[PDB]
């Protein structure tokens, strides 16, 4: 009763290749959000980064202008010690999302 | 083992301080409860020795020991009181004071002062309740130095200065048989209710526990162990935001045996609010409520046997708990975290109100019944 899982999951800016991220914590201590980024349907592998525990937002740099994409953030909840290699992860929550073909300003 | 007069005063002391809880949770001002049985039923006996006619027989009658001879309502709940303060764990901190105070032109009779201080270890002492600067100074003075500084105040006045003030003092700082990483704490947003919020730290662990999650019922228990398995703290609170009252009601004897035997060793990720939470009730209104009306009343008060005073009455039973939510606890092997049964942990995320209950497995007596409403913090901000 309760989901392990992070909330308000949202795009905050976009340009063509860049999109500002943020997102609500999920219940449990958090070392790293890792972030999961990929084309929507493609059958490419999703890339993946982590941003410290600590912070609600990212930026996922070196996207394409006019594609969908699918972002995902996971917890990375430590079992007990906060610098220890032993961690389970949350369930995702994600959200898909087209870049900008171009930016505000000419 | 405890003898079978005091582990029959055992079940009936669990039997009052159920009784107390829900009286004290239907009292809508109330916030946190802290009860701890032996304590409310030591203070019930110190009234049976130091009075007579009515007045102490009322006092056995809530200990349901009117079977039981005078002398051995004393030596069963003086055997209580010691094999709680001796059988619970090294590690696990327990300090607990009684202190009669009465009205400077007051002299206690020898007889009750020496079996007082046998039974009950019941200190004495003589105060101008009226001199509130000086009434309340000595008062939270002697809690504080009981307490080592952790309950620095019983209470903000004296409201009933022509009688007796019973101050019991407590600390109680449960020691986890698996303690929690000193570096696994963050701040987050605890719920009082659905539209106020607190800011307390929060502490964090995995490992296994018994527990249970009732889909039905929609709440969440937990059994956490305490040092060298001896006593555990047992958690239960809704799934989500929600007055206790149903779950207090729910709340049995019989209704934690079925809970806790449905309770399976579980992966549990653990979150609770870190701190002290300083609970004081004058619990005279309630035991009035349970069947002491006598010894409460300035004029049907028979406390002669404490003092030839005549008219002296329990003007106040204080039940004072500073209890530590802290990470402290015994070393354990970390290689269990890779081990199968860890792989996926469910949460056991104590951001709003919950029950807690601490017993000893030993005897299985109960040592303290609460809840946690208000844990210390300021109100939550952000958009104004």
């Amino acid at each position: 009763g309760v989901s392990d899982v992070p909330r308000d999951l949202e795009v905050v800016a976009a340009t063509p290749t860049s999109l500002l991220i943020s997102w609500d914590a999920p219940p449990y201590y958090v070392r790293y959000y890792r972030i999961t980024y990929g084309e929507t349907g493609g059958n490419s592998p999703v890339q993946e980064f982590t941003v410290p525990g600590s912070k609600s937002t990212a930026t996922i740099s070196g996207l394409k202008p006019g594609v969908d994409y699918t972002i995902t953030v996971y917890a990375e909840h430590p079992y007990y010690d906060p610098s220890s290699s032993y961690y389970f992860s949350s369930k995702p929550i994600s959200i898909n999302y087209r870049t900008p073909h171009h930016h505000h300003h000419h | 083992a405890l003898s079978p007069k005091a582990a029959t005063l055992a079940e009936r002391s669990a039997g009052l301080a159920f009784s107390l809880y829900q009286a004290m949770a239907k009292d809508q001002a109330v916030e946190n409860i802290l009860l701890s049985p032996v304590v409310v039923a030591s203070s019930l006996g110190l009234v049976s020795l130091g009075g007579k006619a009515t007045t102490a027989s009322q006092a056995k009658a809530v200990l349901s020991a009117e079977q039981l001879r005078d002398e051995e309502v004393h030596a069963g709940l003086g055997e209580l009181l010691r094999s709680l303060s001796n059988s619970t764990a090294r590690n696990v901190t327990w300090k607990l004071g009684s202190r009669l105070y009465g009205p400077s032109s007051v002299s206690f009779a020898e007889d009750f002062v020496r079996s007082s201080k046998q039974h009950y270890n019941c200190e004495h002492s003589k105060i101008n309740f009226r001199d509130k600067r000086s009434a309340l100074q000595s008062i939270n003075e002697w809690a504080a130095q009981t307490t080592d500084g952790k309950l620095p105040e019983v209470t903000k006045d004296v409201e009933r200065t022509d009688g007796a003030l019973l101050v019991n003092a407590m600390f109680f700082k449960p020691h986890w048989d698996e303690k929690f990483h000193h570096k696994m704490v963050d701040n987050r947003g605890f719920m009082v209710t659905r539209s106020y919020t607190v800011g307390v730290t929060m502490m964090h662990r995995t490992g296994l526990y018994n527990y249970y999650d009732d889909e039905k019922e929609k709440l969440q228990i937990v059994e956490m162990p305490l040092a060298h398995k001896l006593s555990s703290l047992i958690i239960l609170m809704p799934h989500h935001v929600e007055p206790l009252e149903r779950l207090e009601k729910l709340l049995t004897k019989e209704q934690l045996k079925i809970w806790m035997g449905k309770m399976q060793k579980k992966a549990v990720a653990i979150s609770l609010p870190k701190g002290v939470v300083e609970v004081t009730h004058d619990l005279q209104k309630h035991l009035a409520g349970l069947g002491l009306t006598e010894a409460i009343d300035k004029n049907k008060a028979d406390l002669s046997r404490m003092s030839g005073k005549k008219d002296l009455y329990l003007a106040s039973v204080f039940h004072a708990t500073a209890f530590e939510w802290d990470t402290e606890g015994n070393p354990f092997d970390q290689d269990i975290y890779g081990r199968e049964e860890l792989r996926s942990p469910k949460l056991f995320y104590a951001d709003h109100p919950f029950i807690f209950l601490v017993r000893d497995t030993q005897s299985g007596s109960l040592l303290f019944i609460g809840r946690l409403v208000r844990p210390k913090g300021d109100k939550m901000r952000d958009e104004l």
